């Protein structure tokens, strides 16, 4: 859960979330929590797809850039039909580009609140090191 | 200036396969479904009669509105059997819903034409230059 | 079964599923379960085609990204005629791009609920290792 | 027989199969079984052309992806005249691309119902291996 | 916090900040501090994403170029819908280009007020250096 309904409302205003989330009432009246939850879950799943090879999956903290990316992807997911030239689609593409840059080691995952994220041990591995005759015998 | 209240039900998503087609030349070869395919022809204007009033220099403006028929079912260069024979009821439905079904109207006649709307074919598959009046 | 009828309804609203699934009644009245099942099965078959070389086929759990991909492909399959510029086609193409990226080892299959997926033993294979004279004799 | 008339009806609705299969009655009334059988046979022949070098020909089971591909190709074959921009032609091209990807070893043939397909012994061949003096004499 | 509400007002005038920040009153009357804070936080998160590999994260001082970049990104974030040809989008792209140039070691992070920034110890690392027999024995 890198973003919440509060984050979506704050980033896109409550009116737009209501309009793109209420599918049964015309005009919209309330925000459907289930739809928003599914959209946020899908955004988190995509982000994990991008970040699985460099960091641990169950992150204990959410970096701020991760919050922005999740909010953007979740909003893009709340559109049933999304055309290519829709600006929301372009924002989603830019965020996906940021994610790909992070995955390819060109961008670093920033601070969460004060501490660093937790990189995986992929680079750590070395055989073991056999150096007998060099132990001050 | 009140048609939308009934236009809302006038339009009912006729095609089941065509999605976001922005319907209103035709392809006649790759159309997913037989949509309404409405067309626009022109306008009718006149003054110096009961149409014109006092202030605002407005009058009962004649309006033109037509449709294009796209079925190409049972008529694929074989014969005109099933193209308009099946359309007949469909043509009546279209002309009764899209036209002649108006809200409470005082100076909005919303003229409808059940008959006297000839149509000629061309291009080898189907053409239908419908001629109907709207008056509003 | 990476996605269900509930997932399709939640992602695309029940009205759209009814409209694209009911082929015998005009206007549509009910959702045809058989058609939806076949579309979901086809989406799963395509996804397995893409994922057979890196993971086990009968997955015991469905990753969330897999759910989103399956829902998108299933919805795209429910259209009898699908043109190139239809936005649903573009969404299907993007999801297929995600699948291809996963297959080529550029994206990782994320967590299912809390645990990792089950990669195949393709990389494990080595001859055996003959290292007599090095067993502390 | 990777697909049947039931599969074609389910995928494309019975009305469209009737319209593209009945060539003697205008309007169409019944589905011609012979024409559908020939179209399905042609689709199967093309698929076998693509799959002969990696799997056995007389497959004992039909993978689901194979069913979808066969249905698409069979429907494309039921059109006497098929233009380039017809969406059915584009679907056929996409399915042919999937087949070519399978043939070139970029996609794997998925599960049939629970078990794997039967790959051919093309890669198995090695000379024999002459390793006398290494048999614990 | 590389930029503040005062910086945004000074750079873009108070009227524009009021117009793009007040979402509940039409016409706008007051500047929403929460929305501005979130936009500034997102800009800072992106900048940290770009600068994590060359400098320490919790910078004790804010370089002036960093202030300009943060102000631009924050203003770009205050737009719910941002098209490609919007000049604000172009300014954001130019600032992102500056950030990328800094990350790739083509531009240096300037003075904060009088002293240099604090680069990370990434380049410092060397093994240790074994040079016995060269210690004036």
């Amino acid at each position: 859960s890198y973003c919440t309904l509060a984050d979506l409302i704050e980033q896109y205003s409550e009116q737009k979330i209501r309009e793109v989330s209420d599918r049964v009432n015309k005009p919209a009246t309330t925000i459907d929590t289930v739809i928003v939850d599914r959209a946020i879950a899908d955004a988190d799943s995509e982000i994990d797809l991008h970040l699985h090879g460099r960091y641990q999956l169950p992150l204990a903290s959410v970096p701020t850039a991760l919050k922005r990316i999740a909010c953007g992807l979740a909003y893009a997911n709340l559109h049933i039909v999304l055309k290519e030239e829709n600006p929301v689609y372009k924002t989603a593409e830019h965020l996906r580009k940021l994610l790909s840059g992070i995955a390819n080691g060109k961008l670093s995952l920033a601070l969460d609140a004060d501490g660093k994220p937790a990189p995986v041990a992929n680079t750590v591995q070395i055989s073991e090191g056999r150096n007998d005759w060099g132990a001050d015998w | 200036f009140l048609e939308p209240l009934l236009i809302e039900r006038i339009r009912s998503e006729v095609p089941g396969l065509a999605i976001v087609s922005g319907v209103p030349t035709l392809s006649e070869q790759d159309q997913p479904a037989p949509s309404a395919y409405v067309v626009y022809l022109g306008d009718e204007t006149g003054t110096g009669a009961d149409h014109q009033g006092g202030q605002r220099a407005i009058q009962t403006v004649g309006q033109q509105w037509a449709v294009v028929l796209v079925v190409h079912y049972a008529d694929s260069s074989n014969s005109g059997e099933g193209a308009r024979r099946e359309a007949g009821p469909l043509l009546g439905r279209l002309v009764k819903a899209l036209t002649g079904w108006a809200p409470a109207i005082d100076v909005a006649p919303l003229a409808r034409s059940a008959r006297q709307s000839p149509a000629t074919y061309a291009s080898g598959y189907l053409y239908f230059p419908l001629v109907f009046t709207a008056r509003f």
